[PDB]
RNA sequence: CCGGGCACUCUAACGGGACUGCCCGCGAAAGCGGGAGGAAGGAGGGGACGACGUCUGGUCAGCAUGGCCCUUACGGCCUGGGCGACACACGUGCUACAAUGCCCACUACAAAGCGAUGCCACCCGGCAACGGGGAGCUAAUCGCAAAAAGGUGGGCCCAGUUCGGAUUGGGGUCUGCAACCCGACCCCAUGAAGCCGGAAUCGCUAGUAAUCGCGGAUCAGCCAUGCCGCGGUGAAUACG
C-alpha cells in the first residue's frame, strides 16, 4: 500500500476499532491471514520457498 | 418454510435460537 | 426499533456549547458534525447546522423531533 | 506416573525422540505405558493461486501437528538420570507433569 | 501459468524446509517474522559468499542460524573480525541470543540459488545472456548433475519487447517426486528494466 | 456413451417381493432422496390394492407394468432439411422404465389426496385398462402407425 | 361471532380464526386462548355464547386491533413525514426505508417495473 | 459360544458377537427393530443369516457407532455375516455369491474448489 | 461410573496386498473378452501434478521494476459524506409457490474442525436475544453441539389458505467512542408477489445429481443466501 498507510502499527490508534491487521511485509491489507500476519500472497510464496515449517501442500 | 425468521426451522436456518427454538 | 440501549449517546461537542446558550437565554444557529448524536430535549428552539458531508444545514429542531438523530435531518445525497 | 506429551510438526522426527524417553527409562523403571499417539490437530489453508481475479484456482496447505504420550510409573528417581536433559532433537517441544 | 515450485512441492519428502522449529500458537507469527529480519539483513550483506541455504533451528532460546556459503573464507572476515560483527547485529533482531556456526557449500555450481546469481550478476554487468546460459549449463552440467536448465526472463540483450531464453540438458523431470532439483531464481535489475533468472539442477534420485 | 455399451446396472431385490421391477419401481416414486417414506407410500399402497380386489398386490403390478409398456415410438431424423417424426420397434429396456416412469408420472397426476392412494388407484386403472396410464401409451402406438410412411427411414 | 370490530370468522378452528383479525396473530392468540381459557381447538362454530363474551371483552378491551391500529401505524407514519425524516421521506418517495439497495431487487415497495430504453 | 465379524460402511463399525441363543437379535441395549424403528430395510443386516437357513437357530448381540442409521444397518448385516464365518468357515462357499462380505468402498466425495460439490459446476451464460 | 484388561472400535506409525500372477477362449505379440481366489481386478476410488507453445490474455492497486509526470500539491493528518445512490437491463445465487408438504411434542445414529482474554457446561432473572453468577480446559478426557432430513404421535384438509415470508409500524438486547446515511439479533403487529415459469439456456454418468444439516477461515460486530471443507439419505439414464 502506500507509505503513510502502513502506520497501523501504530500502538494508539485511538480506538481498538482502528486496529488492522494489514499483511506485515508486503502489507496487503486484504487476505491477511492472523497466523501469519501474512495475506494470501505472500502465504504461498514463502509456503512453497519452506520459510513456514510443518506448512506442507495439502492433499486428501 | 426453511426462511421464515419467527419459527422453527426459521432459526434452525438462520443461525439463532429464540422463543421459537430454546434448549431445554 | 432502533437501538440505543440502556445509555442514551449525545456527542458532548454540542452538548456543552447547547446546554450553554440555555444560560445566556437562547443564542444564534449552532453547527455540529457528530450527526451521530442523539437529541434531547434541550434542543427545541435551537438550530443545529448540521454536516451532509458537503454542507451546513440548519436543521430546526421541535418536541416532535426531540427523539431522533441530527442526522436524519441532513440529507446526504441528491437525486431528481 | 509422568505425564509426557511429545507434540512435533513431523511424525518421524518427533516420534523418534519418544522411543529414546522409553528406553532411558524402560530399565530404570516400570515398563513404561509405551508411546501412545493422540489424534492430531491440522490447521488447514487455502489461497486463491494467482493474484487478482481468477478466484476458481485456490492450492491447498495443512499444518499437521501429530502428538505422543508415552508415561512411566513411579518416578524412579534413578530414571531421571537415564533421560533429565541427554536430549538432541530440535523440532519438537515436550513439556511435564508427572 | 502452468507449474510449481518443486521446492514447495517436494518438501514432503525432498527437501527439509529452509526452518525447521516447531511452536505455533500465539507464537508461530512471532518466532517466523523472526527468520525473516535474519535471512533479510542476513543477505544484504553475506551477498559476496554464495548465501544458498540459510537453515535455522530452535528449541528454546538457543536458536541455530547456520549459513551455508562457496567463499566462508569470506564470512569470517579475518579469523573472527567479521564472523563477530555480525553475530552482533542479532541481538538487534533475536534478542533471544542466537548462534551461527556456519557450513561450507561444495561446488558453487550445483548450489542453483548461486549458478542463478551468477548469470544474474553476469547479466546485470552487460554480458551476453544465451553465451552466459550456455556456460552455467556447462558449469553445471558439466560437474556431476544428471542434469540442469537454466531460464532466463524477458527484455533480453535490452531488447525493446520482452523475450525468453531457454537452454538445458540431461533429464529435469519434475512431475516427479522422486526427482530432486534445486531451483534457483535470481533477480538481476538493470538500467533500461528487472528481469529474474531460473536455475534447475536435477541431481541424484531416489 | 462414445465409449462402450454400458451396462444395464442390475439393481437389489425388493425387501418383500424380492422383486426387481418392484424395487424400480420405488426408485421411480422416491424424490430427493428418501427411499423412506417412498418404500412406504408405494407399499402402504400395495395393500390398497386388496380392499379393492381378492387379487393378489403383486400380480396386480406386474399386469399395469406388462400392460402399460408401448410397442412403437416416435423418433426424430433431421435429413437435408426438416426434422422428419420416424417409428421403430421398442427396446426390452427402454420398456420398462418408459411404463413406470409413466406411472408414477400418471399417478402424481391425479386429484387423490393421500399419495399412496394416488398411485394405488393408478396401478388399478393401468392393469385394469385405462386411466392416464395406458393413455400416454396407446397415445404414441397412436402417433407411430400414423407416420409409418417411413419404413424406409428405419435405422 | 363479531369479535373485533365487526369480525366474522367461522366453521374453522380458533387459534386460527381469531387471527383474520387485525392487531390479531399466531401471537395474541394463544394469550387470549389461555387468558380466557378455552380449548383452542375447537371450531368456532361449536363456541359457546358464554366463551364467545370473555373472548370478546379481553381482546377488544385488552388490545388495540382493527380499525382503531390501521389510524396509529398509519399516524406514525404521517409523522414521520410532517418531519423532515429520512423514513419520513422514504414513505413519500416509494421506496425501501430499512436502508436497502434500490438498485437490483426493489419491487415490493415500488411495485411493477417501468422498463425505458436504455 | 461367542463369535466377531466387523463390518464397516461408509463411516460405520459394527462389532457383531454370535451367541448360539435362540434369536434375540439385538444392539446398544435397544431392541433390534427399536434402534431401527420403521426403516424398511434394517431387515437386511440380519439377511446373511436369513441366507444361511440361520436367521432362527442363532442368536446375535451387536453394537455399532459412527455414520448413519443406514450405513450401521449395512455394516451390521457385514459383521453379522464375517463372524458368521468366523464360525462355520464352510459358510463363505454359498455366503460369497451373494457377498454379504465386501466392504462397500463406495464413500463420500471430496468438494474439489471452484465447484458446488465435486461434481455440481456452477451455471453460466451468454455462451 | 471404580477396580481390572488389551482381545474389539478407534487414535497413528509401519508394512503387507493386486502383477493380467492363476484357469478358459482369441491372437504373431501387445492385449481383449470371460471365470476362480480375493476386501478390491485390470489405471479399485478421489487428489497433488498441467509439455514446446498460443491469446501482443490478466495484473506496474499486492510486491519488485525502466521511463515519464506532481512536489506546497497527483504527498500527509483529520472530521463528515461516498464506495450502500435509482426509471430501467443482464449475471450468479437464496427462499418459495406445498400434502412425497407445513406445524407442535417426544425421540435416534455423523464427520471434519475451532477455543486467552477465548469455546462457555450448570443454576438464576427475562416470553426472548441476552444479562448476572460461575465449574473445567491450553483440550481423543471440558465447551461450541442441536446434527437436519429420519422415526412414533397429534394439528391443518386443498385454501393464497397453519402455503409463502417480502414489505411496514412498535418495543428491546449484544458488538463498537459512535449504527441517520449504513450493522446484525429478538418479541409483537403486518402479512406482499408468488399456484411450477416465453423464446432460449445450465449442471451432472454413482455414492455422482438431487436433498439435509455441521465447522472453518476473514473477523469487535456484519450486511455469508458467498467462498473453502464434512457427512447423513441416496436415484435415473447412455440405443447410439
Ligand atoms: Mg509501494
Ligand atoms: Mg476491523
Ligand atoms: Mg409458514
Ligand atoms: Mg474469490
Ligand atoms: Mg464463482
Ligand atoms: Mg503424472
Ligand atoms: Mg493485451
Ligand atoms: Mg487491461
Ligand atoms: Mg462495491
Ligand atoms: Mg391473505
Ligand atoms: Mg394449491
Ligand atoms: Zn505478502
Amino acid at each position: 500500500a502506500r507509505k503513510a498507510l502502513i502506520e497501523k502499527a501504530k500502538r494508539t490508534p485511538k480506538f481498538k476499532v482502528r486496529a488492522y491487521t494489514r499483511c506485515v511485509r508486503c502489507g496487503r491489507a486484504r487476505s491477511v491471514y492472523r497466523f501469519f500476519g501474512l495475506c494470501r500472497i505472500c502465504l504461498r510464496e514463502l509456503a512453497h520457498k519452506g520459510q513456514l515449517p510443518g506448512v506442507r501442500k495439502a492433499s486428501w | 418454510g426453511k426462511g421464515d425468521r419467527r419459527t422453527r426451522r426459521g432459526k434452525i436456518w438462520r443461525g439463532t435460537y429464540g422463543k421459537y427454538r430454546p434448549r431445554k | 426499533p432502533r437501538s440505543l440501549k440502556k445509555g442514551v449517546f449525545v456527542d458532548d461537542h454540542l452538548l456543552e456549547k447547547v446546554l450553554e446558550l440555555n444560560a445566556k437565554g437562547e443564542k444564534r444557529l449552532i453547527k455540529t458534525w457528530s450527526r451521530r448524536s442523539t437529541i434531547v430535549p434541550e434542543m427545541v428552539g435551537h438550530t443545529i447546522a448540521v454536516y451532509n458531508g458537503k454542507q451546513h444545514v440548519p436543521v430546526y429542531i421541535t418536541e416532535n423531533m426531540v427523539g431522533h438523530k441530527l442526522g436524519e435531518f441532513a440529507p446526504t445525497r441528491t437525486y431528481r | 506416573k509422568i505425564r509426557i506429551k511429545l507434540r512435533g510438526f513431523d511424525h518421524k522426527t518427533l516420534d523418534a525422540s519418544a522411543q529414546k524417553i522409553v528406553e532411558a527409562a524402560r530399565r530404570s523403571g516400570a515398563q513404561v505405558s509405551g508411546p501412545i499417539p493422540l489424534p492430531t490437530r491440522v490447521r488447514r489453508f487455502t489461497v486463491i493461486r494467482g493474484p487478482f481475479k481468477h478466484k476458481d484456482s485456490r492450492e491447498h496447505f495443512e499444518l499437521r501437528t501429530h502428538n505422543r504420550l508415552v508415561d512411566i510409573i513411579n518416578p524412579n528417581r534413578k530414571t531421571i538420570e537415564q533421560l533429565m536433559t541427554l536430549d538432541l532433537p530440535t523440532g519438537v517441544e515436550i513439556e511435564i507433569k508427572t | 501459468g502452468n507449474k510449481i515450485h518443486p521446492i514447495g512441492f517436494r518438501l514432503g519428502i525432498t527437501r527439509d524446509w529452509e526452518s525447521r522449529w516447531y511452536a505455533g500458537k500465539k507464537q508461530y507469527r512471532h518466532l517466523l517474522l523472526e527468520d525473516q529480519r535474519i535471512r533479510g539483513l542476513l543477505e544484504k550483506e553475506l551477498y559476496s559468499a554464495g548465501l544458498a541455504r540459510v537453515d535455522i533451528e530452535r528449541a528454546a532460546d538457543n536458536v541455530a542460524v547456520t549459513v551455508h556459503v562457496a567463499k566462508p573464507g569470506v564470512v569470517i572476515g579475518r579469523g573472527g573480525e567479521r564472523i563477530r560483527v555480525l553475530r552482533e547485529e542479532l541481538a538487534k533482531l533475536t534478542g533471544k541470543n542466537v548462534a551461527l556456526n556456519v557450513q561450507e557449500v561444495q561446488n558453487p555450481n550445483l548450489s542453483a540459488p548461486l549458478v542463478a546469481q551468477r548469470v544474474a550478476e553476469q547479466i546485470e554487468r552487460r554480458f551476453a545472456v544465451r553465451r552466459a546460459i550456455k556456460q552455467a549449463v556447462q558449469r553445471v552440467m558439466e560437474s556431476g548433475a544428471k542434469g540442469a536448465k537454466v531460464i532466463v526472463s524477458g527484455r533480453i540483450g535490452g531488447a525493446e519487447q520482452a523475450r525468453t531464453e531457454w537452454a538445458a540438458q540431461g533429464r529435469v523431470p519434475l512431475h516427479t517426486l522422486r526427482a530432486n532439483i534445486d531451483y534457483g531464481f535470481a533477480l538481476a535489475r538493470t538500467t533500461y528494466g528487472v528481469l529474474g533468472v531460473k536455475a534447475y539442477i536435477f541431481l541424484g534420485e531416489v | 456413451a462414445r465409449r462402450r455399451r454400458a451396462e444395464v446396472r442390475q439393481l437389489q431385490p425388493d425387501l418383500v417381493y424380492g422383486d426387481v421391477l418392484v424395487t424400480a419401481f420405488i426408485n421411480k416414486i422416491m424424490r430427493d432422496g428418501k427411499k423412506n417414506l417412498a418404500a412406504r407410500i408405494f407399499y402402504d399402497a400395495c395393500k390398497i390394492i386388496q380392499e379393492k380386489t381378492g387379487q393378489e398386490p403383486l400380480k396386480v403390478f406386474k399386469q399395469a407394468v406388462e400392460n402399460v409398456k408401448p410397442r412403437m415410438e416416435v423418433r426424430s431424423r433431421r435429413v437435408g432439411g426438416a426434422n422428419y417424426q420416424v417409428p421403430m420397434e421398442v427396446s426390452p429396456r427402454r420398456q420398462q422404465s418408459l411404463a413406470l416412469r409413466w406411472l408414477v408420472q400418471a399417478a402424481n397426476q391425479r386429484p387423490e389426496r393421500r399419495a399412496a392412494v394416488r398411485i394405488a388407484h393408478e396401478l388399478m386403472d393401468a392393469a385394469e385398462g385405462k386411466g392416464g396410464a395406458v393413455k400416454k401409451k396407446e397415445d404414441v402406438e397412436r402417433m407411430a402407425e400414423a407416420n409409418r410412411a417411413y419404413a424406409h427411414y428405419r435405422w | 361471532a363479531r369479535i373485533a370490530g365487526v369480525e366474522i370468522p367461522r366453521n374453522k378452528r380458533v387459534d386460527v380464526a381469531l387471527t383474520y383479525i387485525y392487531g390479531i396473530g399466531k401471537a395474541r392468540a394463544k394469550e387470549a386462548l389461555e387468558k380466557t381459557g378455552i380449548n383452542p381447538a375447537t371450531r368456532v362454530k361449536d363456541l359457546t355464547e358464554a366463551e364467545v363474551v370473555r373472548l370478546r371483552e379481553y381482546v377488544e378491551n385488552t388490545w388495540k386491533l382493527e380499525g382503531e391500529l390501521r389510524a396509529e401505524v398509519a399516524a406514525n407514519i404521517k409523522r414521520l413525514m410532517d418531519i423532515g425524516c429520512y423514513r419520513g421521506l422514504r414513505h413519500r418517495r416509494g421506496l425501501p426505508v430499512r436502508g436497502q439497495r434500490t438498485r437490483t431487487n426493489a419491487r415490493t415497495r415500488k411495485g411493477p417495473r417501468k422498463t425505458v430504453a436504455g | 459360544e461367542q463369535y466377531y465379524g466387523t463390518g464397516r460402511r461408509k463411516e460405520a463399525v459394527a462389532r457383531v458377537f454370535l451367541r448360539p441363543g435362540n434369536g434375540k437379535v439385538t444392539v446398544n441395549g435397544q431392541d433390534f427393530n427399536e434402534y431401527f424403528q420403521g426403516l424398511v430395510r434394517a431387515v437386511a443386516a440380519l439377511e446373511p443369516l436369513r441366507a444361511v437357513d440361520a436367521l432362527g437357530r442363532f442368536d446375535a448381540y451387536i453394537t455399532v457407532r459412527g455414520g448413519g442409521k443406514s450405513g450401521q444397518i449395512d455394516a451390521i448385516k457385514l459383521g453379522i455375516a464375517r463372524a458368521l464365518v468366523q464360525y462355520n468357515p464352510d459358510y463363505r462357499a454359498k455366503l460369497k455369491p451373494l457377498g454379504f462380505l465386501t466392504r462397500d468402498a463406495r464413500v463420500v466425495e471430496r468438494k474439489k474448489y471452484g465447484k458446488h460439490k465435486a461434481r455440481r459446476a456452477p451455471q453460466y451464460s451468454k455462451r
